[PDB]
């Protein structure tokens, strides 16, 4: 999920728009 | 630079990327 | 939520929203 | 400037994106 794509790794700002209400 | 989003760093990202409605 | 960007914070942020090119 | 408008006080998406090359 949200943690393992940008915690443990590294994330976009494309993924992280994937989680907005 | 650490480019790594975890806890409260992940909510302020979320924050600022999506708005005030933020996220689920 | 802190929602201040300071020093590597915000250099992280700008590599967030601006890509790889980054910021001046 | 930037770490005024980031670090002293709270800054949008949109304001970023002014500084981005």
């Amino acid at each position: 999920g949200i943690v393992e794509q940008c915690c443990t790794s590294i994330c976009s700002l494309y993924q992280l728009e994937n989680y907005c209400n | 630079v650490n480019q790594h989003l975890c806890g409260s760093h992940l909510v302020e990202a979320l924050y600022l990327v999506c708005g005030e409605r933020g996220f689920f």
